[PDB]
RNA sequence: CCUGUCAAACUCCAAACUUACAGACGCCGUUUGACGCGGGGAUUCCGGUGCGCGGGGUA
RNA sequence: AGUGCAAGAGCAAAAGAUAGCUUGACAGUGUUCUUCCCAACGAGGAACGCUGACGCGAAAGCGUGGUCUAGCGAACCAAUU
RNA sequence: UUAGGCGGCCACAGCGGUGGGGUUGCCUCCCGUACCCAUCCCGAACACGGAAGAUAAGCCCACCAGCGUUCCGGGGAGUACUGGAGUGCGCGAGCCUCUGGGAAACCCGGUUCGCCGCCACC
């Protein structure tokens, strides 16, 4: 279904699975990639995409941008490439769907999603001065597959 | 002790000092506190009251300040506890006090103790509280009969300094005796 | 300063953990003084499931109850190091415990202004290994 | 509401924060008020008995006489008067 | 010593607000009122500081208002400095005036209506949409700037 | 140890704010009698909208 | 932890445990709050008294059932004291 | 208060740790079971009687901040949030300005190793 359905934050928290079950599966494969046994510390530039409005993020976009970011390092820094990214937001708001009219309307659980308020970084990649462009790229497809505009931020990386 | 959230006794209490719970029961009457307490040598009785910041004592009587009327006799047993009683008593009923309850505090109301003693004692100086007859000791043995007999199985001094040898509960008697009479400066 | 630290046995508790008695008789005869039953909490599937009823039976000994039972209960027993409690206490064995500790431990016992006794004023393995030791036998 | 009891959305002004949990001081047990006194109405988490309903958590009556030990202190819920029985222990002198 | 002007109406503005201009003396547009500055005055008039314009007035712009709007408790008396001075505990208006500025008497316990009812500002005001910091004319102002506004009501 | 996130039915914390009582100012009442008390007569118990805060619902 | 059962809350020289004793789970009659915020409305409920009689305790005191909020039913008629 | 008793507030008082202190004085540990009394078995405890010994426990006194707690400074922060107003912006979600209020985490540095009341007492 459209995101249109559940982008917006305008309903409650909803998350304690001491009262809600059935709660499907996140479909997000990993969120620590590249070298995780290295430190982030270990690298001179450290890029993150950074969210531009508060909204909700379903797990199955998550896992969509992440997986066509990380897929493009992996296939530019080779499958062990000196890299690592990071994905730091969980989906813990469940989803409903109403699926009787609007009788007894409380939906049935459909999925989960990660609040992300404006100016937070979704996503956080560790590399060497050569792959910037590459790190940079991975997140330019990332961010065409999440609702929000967003901004490829570079922190530690004054090496222009 | 632990954390934020972890939960310290009333310093009373960790000092085990203080029975919260019976200190409740105990102020619910509206009269004094007739504190007794004992020490391995001496025997104390306070008359308490509840005070803005603590409780105020106003009349009070040491095992010890007993030598000051004629005591030559150990203080902390049962003769040395009735006269003690009688003694705070007495000041008591000069403050004006007329009643009050025994407090024993973290003793036990064990039948004849001394408890009893300083509480059949501050009774006889003319203050009412709450008793029960039967729970105090027989009037020998608050004189003294019990420690005198005892030293009938002497062989041996039952007391090291010179205070007689077979032990002297007349010597009770005239202590009562002096507290009872008119005189006395309290 | 030592005579007022040096161990002392406070009690000596022989019970036998049976689960279901006769035994009190030679508890008694063994120790000197009248035994105690001993009930048991919680239910267990080895047909132990009353709660409240005999299944051993306890003496415990003080002064020379305690010495002139161990006088004897000692000599049978090869008293090793990990059988040694952290606080200086060791039981061997029929169960045969030993508690030692040092003159004020009524601190801790009393009803009026009791206090856990201070670790330094606490015994040692050491310490007991030593006092025991220094009694007719062997340690380790 | 989803029910009607007394005790109903009383989560939070009936229960004590971690620390001040465990029996009261007697003191304030046994505390005496006058007549024409006012006193705050609180309810102490810790001691059961003396109570008043939990509505009135937070007034500010008058005493007015007693009944037995409890004290019978004068409100107004609302425009409408009413009578409290209310022990000591739930009971502070205002100012 | 602040002047109060009620530059907003009374039609969907809330109860307690205007229950607060009303307390203040003011119940119509345009009017006017001398507040002392305490901390219960300046309370009621930084709840008011929506639908009002005011600050403290020069000197003169006060006795040019007061000479032109000030009213006796009852009639159309023009309280001039005779009037002033045959009913007040002053001389003149100046006198009265600077006793108002000085918090030292109030209008009312001169004899005079607590209210200047003003008229519509000549040339217009800076709007009641916004506030003095923004062009706008509602809110607290400079000595200046009410005195232009005061003056243009005169 | 280090490292990545959350809570309508979590809380070591914690507002703005609402609220009891009192005093002060303001306003009001003592010929326009307030506050309150007793009595006669109702109508009314399909509401709606804006804004703020909401719960449900893709809307 | 336990405290009969939802959930939330209370409780540690206890409101929990063990032991012992006991029948206040008593009769009568009220005050007050609740039921029904404010704001009228019954049954029911609770809190807090008093009179009478008791239980326990050295005593203060506690006991108007169960630590607290659910476990309830008019008139007419019948049986019962 | 050269060591006590009863408390109030109930961690600023907790946890942990160092140093000091007692011949007929105080509190203790301590000594001891004929008695009042006591252990479902133990004078361990409780109760009673008592001074040969001790300052090692407790306790009292002086002190340490590592943990927990209280408060304060500076920073975070007038940030987050928010009562009132707006023909201010934004497709919208939402934001902004004016006015009145104003955190929390964390960090750095200070504080806190109890305060006070009545009674008795070289
Ligand atoms: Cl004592
Ligand atoms: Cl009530
Ligand atoms: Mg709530
Ligand atoms: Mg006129
Ligand atoms: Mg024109
Ligand atoms: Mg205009
Ligand atoms: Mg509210
Ligand atoms: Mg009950
Ligand atoms: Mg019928
Ligand atoms: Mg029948
Ligand atoms: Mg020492
Ligand atoms: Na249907
Ligand atoms: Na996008
Ligand atoms: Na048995
Ligand atoms: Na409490
Ligand atoms: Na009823
Ligand atoms: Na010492």
């Amino acid at each position: 279904k459209p995101a249109s359905m559940y982008r917006d934050i305008d309903k409650p928290a909803y998350t304690r699975r001491e009262y809600i079950t059935g709660i499907p599966g996140s479909k997000i494969a990993q969120h620590k990639m590249g070298r995780k046994q290295k430190d982030a510390d270990d690298y001179p530039v450290q890029i993150s995409l950074i969210v531009e409005e508060t909204v909700q993020l379903r797990h199955g976009s998550l896992e969509a941008s992440r997986l066509s970011a990380n897929r493009h390092l992996i296939k530019e820094l080779g499958e062990e490439g000196d890299y690592k990214m990071t994905l730091r937001k969980f989906p813990h708001q469940v989803l409903r769907e109403n699926k009787d009219g609007m009788r007894a309307a409380f939906g049935k659980i459909v999925g989960t999603a990660a609040r992300v308020q404006a100016g937070e970084q979704l996503f956080t990649a560790y590399c060497n001065v050569e792959d910037a462009e590459h790190v940079k790229e991975a997140f330019r497809r990332a961010y065409n597959k999440i609702t929000p505009s967003c901004r490829i931020d570079s922190s530690p990386a004054g090496n222009a | 002790a632990t954390g934020p959230r972890y939960k310290v006794p009333m310093r009373r209490r960790r000092e085990a000092r203080t029975d919260y719970h019976q200190r409740l029961r105990l102020l619910k009457s509206g009269k004094p506190r007739l504190v007794a307490r004992k020490s391995n040598k001496h025997v104390r009785a306070q008359l308490v009251t509840l005070g803005p910041n603590g409780d105020d004592t106003l009349a009070s009587a040491h095992s010890s300040d007993l030598a000051e009327y004629g005591w030559e006799a150990p203080t902390g047993n049962m003769p040395s506890a009735y006269l003690t009683g009688l003694l705070a008593g007495l000041r008591a009923q000069e403050a004006g006090v007329e009643e009050a309850v025994l407090d024993i505090g973290l003793n036990s109301p064990t039948p004849g103790s001394k408890v009893f003693a300083i509480q059949e004692g501050a009774i006889d100086a003319g203050l009412d509280i709450p008793h029960n007859d039967d729970v105090l000791a027989d009037w020998q043995r608050t004189r003294g009969a019990h420690i005198a007999e005892y030293d009938e199985q002497l062989e041996e001094p039952l007391y090291s300094g010179d205070f007689d040898a077979a032990d002297l509960p007349e010597h009770f008697d005239e202590l009562r005796e002096t507290l009872l009479d008119g005189d006395i400066e309290l | 300063f030592h005579e007022m630290r040096e161990p002392r046995i406070e009690k000596v508790v022989v019970h036998m953990g049976i689960g279901h008695a006769n035994a009190e008789d030679i508890l008694g005869e063994i120790t000197g003084q009248m035994p105690v039953r001993t009930k048991a909490k919680r239910t267990v599937g080895e047909f132990d499931i009353r709660e409240g009823d005999p299944i051993g039976a306890k003496v415990t000994l003080r002064d020379e109850m305690a010495e002139e039972f161990l006088q004897t209960a000692l000599p049978l027993a090869e008293l090793a190091t990990s059988q040694f409690d952290d606080t200086g206490n060791f039981s061997f064995g029929l169960d045969v415990t030993v508690n030692l500790v040092r003159p004020g431990y009524r601190v801790a016992k009393r009803d009026k202004a009791s206090r856990s006794i201070p670790t330094k004023h606490r015994l040692n393995p050491a310490d007991a290994v030593a006092f025991i030791e220094s009694t007719y036998d062997v340690e380790v | 509401p989803s029910s009607n009891g007394p005790l109903e959305g009383t989560r939070g002004k009936l229960k004590n924060k971690p620390r001040d949990r465990g029996t009261s001081p007697p003191q304030r047990a046994v505390e005496e008020f006058d007549d024409g006194e006012k006193v705050h109405l609180k309810i102490d988490p810790s001691v059961p008995n003396g109570r008043f309903h939990p509505r009135f958590d937070g007034q500010t009556g008058t005493v007015e006489g007693k009944q037995g030990d409890a004290y019978k202190v004068d409100i107004v819920d609302g425009g409408k008067e009413k009578t409290i029985i209310v022990t000591a222990a739930h009971l502070r002198r205002q100012e | 010593m602040h002047a109060l002007v009620q530059l907003r109406g009374e039609v969907n503005m809330h109860t307690d607000i205007q229950d607060t201009l009303e307390m203040l003396n003011i119940h119509h547009v345009n009017h006017c009122t001398l507040v002392p500055e305490t901390d219960a005055y300046r309370g009621m008039v930084a709840k008011v500081n929506d639908f009002v314009a005011f600050g403290e007035p020069s000197q003169e712009t006060l006795e040019t208002v007061l000479a032109t709007r000030a009213e006796p408790l009852e009639g159309d008396a023009d309280v001039d400095d005779e009037w002033v001075a045959e009913h007040t505990d002053y001389d003149d208006i100046s006198g009265l005036a600077f006793a108002l500025l000085s918090e030292e008497t109030t209008l009312r316990e001169q004899g005079l209506s607590p209210t200047l009812r003003l008229h519509p500002p000549r040339g217009g005001h800076d709007g009641v949409k916004h506030p003095v910091k923004e062009g706008g004319q509602l809110g607290k102002h400079d000595t200046e700037g009410i005195d232009d506004l005061l003056e243009a009501m005169r």
